[PDB]
């Protein structure tokens, strides 16, 4: 299959070579392979696949290094090694987990039961609450990673077929693929679900000002947002077109962004960017912090003071006046 | 009358400028920097990697004494002082 | 007859930054628009003076109804009318009054009014509304008192007319410009079911299904001779961009006129699918594009929409509030034309910058390479003046001649500045010598060796400066394109007795003023060229300072016909002068004392930076292509170095840059125009004195706190005392050159104090103070 | 989130409390970023930005408005107290 | 360090208070 390398994205066919299990039989295939010469100008990737077991603890780890030879020249290395399950069953925490799981599939199943219910009969439109959109992201999110980790610890085929002949090269590179992305999606979801908490607690005065501080001045910064945005990626794209062929870390927008992000924690290294131009260099970097950190910093400020006084006044006026 | 106790500041600002400017620029920081390097940085002998710097054991400074010492002691060039 | 587009290439960004561009004005204008015609939905449903405007003597010539009065004149016109008071119609009432009507007309024969025919035929004998003079005088008291059928319109100037001499004229300025649907969002007429939405949505409908037309036309029609590279030149042939842009209009003109007669609801989303899939279809067309067919498909669609805007739609036809409404709409307007200039203009803009934005990467890893197998830390790392032969007869020589990936094209050079004054040794001091020792420079030619002249001229010739591209610039001046050369050889063994001719005889321990070596790369798999320059300079004898510059770029000539750049340069110069020509107009209707204020200042940034921009451009294809034609000439005779065109080349794109930062940073200025969000640049226009202030303020402070800094530490070495207690408030361990290293330090101090504030960022929270109480002041009298 | 993504390459991240302690060092602003940069090329980057787009622009400010407001509102209270015996 | 802010914040009202007020019937 494909692997999306740093360069470009590469197929998953070419020229392969399946090595031996002793050392002096691999050692004798690789020296064949450089004396008639292997890899010459018009080579532009290499793969290098293989997986360990490690028996005491049970988790497989499949180990996969690419090297990529660009058209301009040079060399890219990039590693990938990634640890597995695949014997699940096998100890009483297992069952355990197992039974976790399907109680999360039913409470899963219940919540979306109770979505479909509400929807159903009253508030069609349904969307003005931000309280009702984590919810459907949340019931997506989950009903996906149940999908995933049905249609990936059923195909199993792979592990059978590798049991039954020892001498031939395990493909696991798929396995490890669905589990990255079953992973990211899990931790997304877990977060907004952890998000979901601030919709219960209010049980005083404190703390439903606070919330209402926050629901009224979202509009706001929202608001001021898109100004700060559109300045933040002015000077990101002027830093991507003037410094982006010497620097190394403006040479894609999203670095550049990422650059950025780092300057305002005070994490950039002046010499790279003064030596890749000696003016507008230090005109830029000069420019970015003081209209960031003396202007767009403090606007920010204001808003959210403006609108926390303004809550608490009227809040307390309204109670000490009834 | 402020004006007038103006320039008088602006005048005692600038001479005091020119007194900073002829003790910051009497390249004495250049001298020491290249002397301790001289005394402190050199190896006591090149089949020991050690200096003064990083001395530790009684014989180290043993070594160091006739050694690194008695070398850049008795040689840009400095004249002794006695 | 149709081909499916192959996956090649990577990207096509043009047609993508085309469509989106359309689709973000679309949005804006639709904007613009609900909120006027919201403003003219429920509400707005000189002509007038001061003569007798009635006629009450009519007997029994009189009913309860209204009547309206049609005019024509220099681009402006009138329309019907329904006005009442107490007397609710009376019988032949002399209603001598006029409302605010909209009819601007001239002192021209072009008037037609007529009454109700609520009843029978009425026979009323009424003069006119008559109006002579009240501030313009836009018409003459000459009424005639005639009278016409019932309800038909009556004759006027300044019973059966019923001819297309006249009857069908009626048109041509009554549905003129309420159907010429381009030109026609800002010409509604009331009491129609228009919306001025709907007009957006046919608009953009129209543009999106031209670009998806052309862009499958030329990228997916290639049967008959592949319709690229043979004869269709990306050069405007007069036969080939008109011939399918015109022939595209018409095959998508029914479609269009489908969507126009269902208005004439839910075609919203009809239309909104429709643009959708047809932009989806280009951008995935757009693809399979070389740079000559997207130029070619961009005029093409210039072209479709010009003819549907000039060629069809002019022959389709033929098929207290009150004083203030107005200037509103007319500011509504005005906003609505400044916003499709500023659209165009930054469509040009992205178009010259982000042209050819695939080349931006390769550049970088090329470079990279070229900078990994050149060694650059053993040529940087070098102080004297006799391992650069070993350098060069190691790793440059192996690297010329050893045959591999980015050819040579054309031989090294390496070029000598004697400055005929020898220099002296100097003590070891603190160094950081600006190298201001040297005089004039030497220009007679020497023999072999040095100065002995025998019979002629000297063997090592001065070889004067070419006139165009020199001035590499350095730390101990700026130097230029001429010295004394040496060509290195051609072959790898003659290289070397070359290379070692030049060790020992006399020829870089003397004089040398500097080295100078040089070299060009092309890498054919992307496309690109570099420039690779090694200079070494010898403030001293016996030191050197290295330097390295490798500047990959395009070889774009002018030769080439209608590039892409050529066509952004001329559209720049072409808004360039717009721009000036109306800024003077504006500066010539106020004379003399316009300089105050920044108003007047941010019109000539602008037309310096259009104009800088596009002659910067040229002059780089115009370099770009004497180079070439110099350099095919000969090749094994010269070195043709292209380091002015790499130049030209980076100073292009960082013009392009800053005029794409400044139209960026307008655009974020204009978001002011919602209620609630034109508060915040307010406050950073009112509160800025404080700011200035602060600043002032926080520099004097850092100031002397720095040359306290710099009296205590430039003291003695450590001892572990008070000072450096201090000191150590500052700089990450009781002093670190300022955090900026002193061989830093001095370099650019902007970029220290830059440093200096990010690491004491907390101080700049002062400003914090003042912006929140203006904002509580703003904010607090709206309400 | 940054432990079930991180919590097995960049060793900032290896254990939950370490998770905490990196997390409080990146408002200083001491940790590479080269590393999960690499550990993840999407949803890192993400985490990253977002995390110091909400820390720095949001909840600072936060802090610092329930400051001003409380300590303002003391010194009325108090001036009004004491100028009114 | 958000405390030495509110300090100067409320300083500052107060000052641009009593120069505002005083400049009034001046
Ligand atoms: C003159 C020394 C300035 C160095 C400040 C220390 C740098 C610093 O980062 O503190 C800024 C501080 C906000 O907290 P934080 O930025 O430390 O996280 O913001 C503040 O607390 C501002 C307080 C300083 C105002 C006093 C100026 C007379």
């Amino acid at each position: 299959s494909s692997h999306w390398g740093i360069i470009a994205t590469y197929s998953g066919a070419g020229y392969y070579l399946d090595l031996s299990r002793t050392r002096e039989e691999t050692a004798a295939q690789v020296a064949s392979l450089k004396k008639n010469v292997w890899l010459d100008r018009g080579t532009r990737a290499t793969f290098i696949d293989f997986s360990v077991y490690n028996a005491n603890i049970n988790l497989f780890c499949v180990v996969r290094l690419l090297v990529e030879f660009p058209a301009t020249g040079g060399v890219i290395p990039s590693w990938q090694f990634q640890p597995l399950k695949l014997i699940r069953y096998v100890t009483t925490f297992d069952f355990f987990l197992a039974a976790c799981e399907i109680i999360f599939c039913f409470f899963i199943f219940y919540y979306v039961v109770e979505e479909i219910l509400e929807i159903r009969i009253h508030k069609l439109h349904y969307f003005r609450s931000f309280w009702n959109c984590l919810d459907v992201v949340i019931v997506v999110l989950s009903v996906v990673a149940i999908g995933i980790n049905i249609y990936r610890t059923s195909n199993v085929e792979v592990l059978l077929q590798f049991l039954e002949d020892q001498n031939t090269f395990p493909n696991f590179e798929h396995l490890a693929y669905w589990q990255i992305q079953f992973n990211n999606i899990a931790a997304v979801t877990v977060f907004f679900v952890w998000i979901k908490l601030f919709k219960f607690i209010n049980f005083n005065r404190t703390m439903s000002q606070l919330s209402t501080t926050m629901s009224r001045c979202a509009k706001d910064l929202f608001g001021f947002a898109i100004m700060f945005f559109i300045i933040f990626l002015a000077y990101a794209q002027l830093a991507y077109l003037v410094f982006g062929t010497q620097v190394d870390d403006f040479s894609t927008f999203q670095e550049c962004i990422f650059t950025q992000f780092r300057i305002i924690l005070g994490d950039i290294n002046f010499a790279e960017i003064e030596e890749a131009n000696r003016v507008l260099g230090p005109i830029y970097f000069t420019t970015f912090v003081f209209f960031m950190f003396f202007i767009l910093l403090n606007m920010f400020l204001a808003i959210i003071n403006d609108t926390y006084s303004e809550v608490k006044s009227d809040l307390a006026q309204q109670k000490a006046e009834m | 009358s402020v004006l007038r106790e103006l320039v008088t500041y602006l005048l005692f600002l600038i001479v005091l400028c020119i007194l900073t400017y002829g003790m910051m620029s009497s390249n004495v920081y250049y001298y020491t920097r290249m002397m301790s390097q001289l005394f402190l940085d050199t190896p006591v002998s090149k089949t020991e990697k050690t200096n003064f710097k990083t001395l530790s054991s009684m014989e180290d400074f043993w070594k160091f004494t006739e050694g690194s010492l008695l070398d850049g002691l008795y040689w840009y060039e400095n004249l002794l002082l006695g | 007859r149709f081909v499916f587009p192959e996956p090649t290439a990577d990207v096509n960004y043009i047609v993508m930054l085309t469509c989106a561009v359309c689709l973000v004005t679309y949005m804006v204008m639709a904007a613009i628009l609900h909120k006027l015609d919201q403003l003219d939905a429920s509400r707005g449903r000189r002509f007038k003076y001061e003569i007798l405007v009635k006629t009450g003597w009519g007997r029994g010539s009189g009913t309860t109804a209204h009547v309206g009065i049609m005019l024509y004149g220099v681009d402006s016109r009138s329309g019907h009318r329904h006005l009442d008071g107490d007397r609710a119609f009376h019988r032949n009432s002399l209603d001598i009054f006029r409302i605010a009507t909209p009819h601007s007309l001239g002192s021209v024969w072009k008037i037609r009014v007529w009454h109700d025919n609520k009843g029978l035929s009425p026979a009323w004998f009424l003069q006119h509304v008559i109006v002579r003079d009240l501030q313009t005088a836009r018409s003459a008291f000459f009424l005639v008192n005639d009278w016409l059928s019932v309800e038909t319109e009556a004759n006027g100037g300044l019973a059966a007319l019923l001819r297309f001499r006249r009857l069908l004229v009626a048109e041509l300025q009554r549905g003129f410009f309420d159907k010429h649907i381009w030109l026609s969002i800002w010409d509604r007429p009331p009491r129609s079911r228009f919306t001025r939405i709907q007009r957006a949505t046919c608009c953009v409908l129209l543009i999106c299904l031209f670009l998806g037309a052309n862009a499958v036309w030329y990228g997916a029609v290639g049967d008959s001779a592949y319709s690229t590279g043979h004869v269709s030149r990306l050069s405007p042939l007069s036969v080939d961009t008109v011939a399918v842009g015109l022939v595209s209009s018409v095959v998508v003109y029914p479609v269009y006129l489908a969507i126009l007669f269902l208005f004439r609801s839910l075609a919203h989303g009809l239309s909104l699918l429709l643009v959708a899939v047809a932009v989806a279809v280009s951008g995935w067309v757009g693809a399979s594009f070389p740079p000559g067919v997207s130029v070619a498909w961009l005029l093409s669609s210039s072209a479709s929409f010009l003819a549907s805007f000039l060629g069809w739609e002019p022959l389709k036809v033929l098929l207290f509030l009150a004083k203030e409404e107005a200037r509103k709409v007319k500011r509504l307007h005005g906003m609505l034309r400044s916003l499709l200039v500023y659209m165009l203009f930054l469509l040009v803009t992205l178009l010259a910058s982000y042209g050819d934005a695939s080349c931006h990467g390769h550049a970088y890893r090329l470079q990279s390479a070229i900078k990994q197998e050149l060694h650059s830390r053993a040529f940087l790392a070098i102080t004297r003046s006799e391992e650069l032969w070993p350098w060069m007869a190691h790793v440059l020589l192996p690297y010329v001649h050893g045959n591999q990936s980015s050819p040579e094209l054309g031989p090294p050079r390496l070029r000598q500045v004697r400055l005929q004054e020898a220099l002296y040794p100097d003590p070891p001091g603190p160094r950081v010598h600006t190298c201001s020792a040297a005089g004039g420079f030497s220009t007679s030619d020497y023999d072999v060796g040095w100065e002995s002249p025998h019979n002629g001229s000297g063997t090592w010739a001065y070889s004067a400066p070419d006139l165009l591209g020199a001035w590499s610039w350095g730390s101990c001046a700026v130097y230029d394109s001429g010295g004394y050369v040496q060509e290195l050889g051609l072959s790898l063994e003659e290289s070397r007795d070359r290379l070692r001719f030049l060790q020992l005889h006399n020829w870089l321990d003397n004089r040398s003023r500097a080295v100078f070596l040089e070299l060009t790369r092309y890498s054919p798999a992307v496309g690109l060229h570099a420039a690779v320059t090694l200079r070494l300079e010898f403030p001293a004898a016996g030191r050197a300072l290295a330097a390295l510059s490798v500047r990959p770029f395009a070889l774009r000539r002018l030769s080439a016909g209608l590039s892409l750049p050529l066509l952004t340069s001329v559209c720049l110069l072409l808004f360039a002068v717009h721009f000036a020509v109306a800024e003077a107009r504006t500066w010539h209707r106020e004379g003399r004392w316009r300089v105050l204020r920044l108003g007047a200042w941010a019109r000539w940034l602008l037309v310096a930076l259009t104009a800088a921009t596009a002659l910067v451009r040229l002059a780089q294809l115009g370099a770009a292509d004497r180079q070439w034609t110099r350099f095919v000439r000969g090749r094994p005779r010269r070195f043709t170095s292209f380091d002015q065109v790499a130049q030209l080349s980076s100073a292009a794109r960082g013009l392009a840059a800053s005029l794409l930062f400044l139209l960026l940073v307008k655009a974020a200025q204009q978001l002011r125009f919602v209620r609630q969000w034109s508060v915040f640049g307010k406050t950073l226009c009112r509160a800025l004195p404080e700011l200035l202030g602060v600043t002032l303020g926080l520099v004097v402070l850092g100031v002397a706190y720095a040359q306290l800094a710099i009296l205590l530490v430039s003291s003695c070495v450590d001892s572990l005392w008070s000072v450096a207690q201090a000191l150590l408030v500052l700089c990450p361990g009781t002093g670190l050159s300022t955090l900026c290293p002193a061989e830093s330090w001095h370099l650019s101090p902007l970029l220290c104090v830059g440093l200096w504030a990010l690491r004491l960022w907390g101080a700049l929270r002062l400003g914090a103070v003042i912006l929140r109480w203006r904002y509580h002041a703003l904010r607090g009298e709206l309400y």
